[PDB]
């Protein structure tokens, strides 16, 4: 009921009344008026409102980026009752240089409005400096040839600064903490489902942001998915705003951790100081591997592929292997193995298979050119990873564990040859989908002789030789099927003496 | 009374920098800094808080009118 700042508002209103139009010398009011339909979006309700607007747009662009060109525009307000063109606000109207689908504009609007919602959520935690993402809408010029669509936003006066990109770029010159902390906050608060990066604008008024999502299916072509998240966390050095809100640091390797800690002195000389009213971070997740394995265990439903953080670490591994973090320099294999270990501990089946093959001194796909040192601990670890992958549904790992229990090949020294277990794994492989008749004949041999815990079973040996003969057929191996039928008859002949 | 209302709507558009219908703390900071007014960030956040009756962290047009048309 009391207002002690009314005169501040009114003094500002008077200062603006006598403020010059920054675009006066471009004479946009002299441009022939055009008619357009404005589509504005509400992201909480997911609803679109359209109206008819009048615009005066420059004929030539004032700037162009990689994807869009920008035109200076004046537009009459529909909130005011009778505004004249002398007082119309200034707007930036962006158009894609290469022609795109009409839905790209609406998807970009949804992206920007979602980023704005996330900025508001960040503000609700009482940060030292609040943020805001500018609203962006669409104007359709139905009288121009082709009925072109333009993105429309308000013109922001001041120094336009790019604080970070969507691919790991970070502005270290006169480093600021709010943009990076906001991005990390969006990563954690969304439960690792999205991250808002490409923070750029005037001060803390942001525009043209980018969102990386878990699925990577929405928000256009700038959504690099978990890979984009990795690109952020390879360069993000958590500052005091991150810590004041309880954001766990991302697990970086020693090399990467030192490379991002090299700017800790500049981080300490930043101007953004905390007050203490900063609260702690729809279900949020922490960025640390320990807390994430605690959560995954708390799920209890013994699982694989249930952590986006593991997928981020796997993306880091693949980026290291592809040469994304090294210059025209041998790529860092130790840090790649670090992030592969982390991905494996977080339930990434590809990482588990890769580490099982690497610790077993076997050929592998991911990080193919990396060969790990051979130790007994590494042999046990390789067999354990292969067994975990086999119980997780990997057929290659199932066949390898079967061969380990059969012949001893790649079997951990702490284990023993067990032909019943090898039969179990052979059959688990055969019921999933090297050829079928080979494994069927191996089971038939093992049951014909017996050993290593398995008792001689001529009946099942003959049955499996018959199955292998029927599998040699359906593969154009006639003589092989004939030999398998002969071996089945041999196995059965022992039961009549 | 009619042009006062139009003036109040004009005054709201001065601070609603992005025209979404809500004056945020960042927008007020930007507008104050651009106009040469000398207010600290704490004073800007307190202005938003004072006019924020609903408690969303922002000032809508209704609350802006309540603040402008005051005793
Ligand atoms: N509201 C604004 N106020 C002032 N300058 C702006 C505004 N919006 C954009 N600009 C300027 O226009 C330039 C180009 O537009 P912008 O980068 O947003 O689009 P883009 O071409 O889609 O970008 P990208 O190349 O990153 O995909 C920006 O780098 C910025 O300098
Ligand atoms: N996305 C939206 N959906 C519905 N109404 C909106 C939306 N954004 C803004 N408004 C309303 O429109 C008013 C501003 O209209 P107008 O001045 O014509 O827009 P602009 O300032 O973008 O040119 C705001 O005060 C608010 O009431
Ligand atoms: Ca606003
Ligand atoms: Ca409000
Ligand atoms: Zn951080």
């Amino acid at each position: 009921n009391s207002f002690h700042f009314k005169e501040a508002w009114k003094h500002a209103i008077q200062k603006a009344k006598h403020m010059p139009d920054p675009w006066a010398e471009f004479h946009l009011e002299d441009i022939a008026t055009e008619r357009a339909t404005r589509h504005r979006y509400n992201a909480v309700t997911g609803e679109w409102l359209d109206d008819e607007v009048l615009i005066k747009m420059a004929s030539q662009p004032f700037g162009r980026g990689a994807m869009r060109e920008c035109f200076r525009t004046k537009k009459l307000s529909n909130f005011l009752h009778a505004q004249q063109w002398k007082g119309a606000s200034n707007y930036v109207a962006k158009r894609y240089i290469e022609p795109v689908d009409r839905d790209v504009y609406f998807e970009d609007v949804r992206l920007q409005m979602e980023a704005k919602l996330w900025g508001e959520e960040y503000n609700r935690h009482k940060p030292p400096k609040q943020v805001d993402i500018m609203q962006m809408c669409i104007i359709e010029l139905k009288d121009r040839p082709g009925k072109p669509l333009f993105h429309l936003e308000h013109y922001i006066e001041g120094k336009y600064i790019k604080y970070n990109s969507n691919s790991g770029f970070v502005r270290d010159d006169n480093i600021r903490l709010t943009p990076q902390a906001f991005s990390h906050f969006t990563f954690e608060r969304s439960g690792h489902q999205l991250i808002v990066v490409d923070i750029q604008g005037v001060g803390d008024l942001y525009t043209d942001p980018q969102i990386h999502t878990e699925t990577g299916t929405d928000f256009g072509d700038g959504n690099l998915g978990v890979r984009g998240m990795a690109l952020f966390f390879y360069s993000h050095a958590c500052n005091r705003i991150c810590e004041s809100m309880g954001l766990a640091p991302f697990d970086l390797s020693p090399r990467e951790r030192d490379a991002v800690n090299q700017n800790t002195k500049l981080l300490q000389s930043a101007k953004t100081i905390l007050r203490g009213t900063e609260e702690k971070c729809h279900l949020p997740r922490a960025s640390a591997v320990a807390l994430e394995v605690q959560r995954l265990n708390a799920l209890d439903l013994e699982k694989i592929g249930k952590s986006i953080l593991g997928k981020v670490h796997l993306a880091m591994v693949r980026y290291h292997e592809g040469g994304r973090f090294c210059e025209k320099e041998e790529w860092d294999q130790e840090s790649a193995v670090f992030h592969l270990e982390h991905a494996a501990n977080l339930g990434e089946l590809e990482a588990i298979v890769g580490l099982g093959l690497m610790y077993s001194q076997l050929p592998h796909h991911i990080l193919a050119d990396v060969s790990l040192k051979e130790t007994e601990e590494n042999k046990t670890k390789g067999f354990d990873y292969l067994l975990k992958a086999a119980e997780a549904g990997d057929r290659q790992s199932m066949i390898l564990v079967a061969r380990a229990f059969d012949s001893g090949q790649n079997l951990s020294p702490d284990r023993c040859q067990d032909w019943l277990e090898a039969l179990h794994w052979y059959n688990t492989a055969l019921e999933m989908t090297e050829p079928r008749y080979m494994m069927l004949a191996r089971e038939a041999e093992m049951l014909f002789t017996g050993g290593y815990g398995l008792e001689k079973d001529p009946q099942r040996s003959g049955d499996l030789y018959t199955q292998a003969a029927e599998a040699a057929m359906e593969a154009m191996k006639g003589r092989l099927a004939n030999q398998y039928y002969q071996k089945a008859e041999e196995a059965w002949a022992q039961m009549e003496e | 009374d009619t042009d006062s209302e139009e003036e109040i709507r004009e005054a709201f558009r001065v601070f609603d920098k992005d025209g979404n219908g809500y004056i945020s703390a960042a927008e007020l900071r930007h507008v104050m800094t651009n106009l040469g007014e000398k207010l600290t960030d704490e004073e800007v956040d307190e202005m938003i808080r004072e006019a924020d009756i609903d408690g969303d962290g922002q000032v809508n047009y209704e609350e802006f009118v309540q603040m402008m048309t005051a005793k």
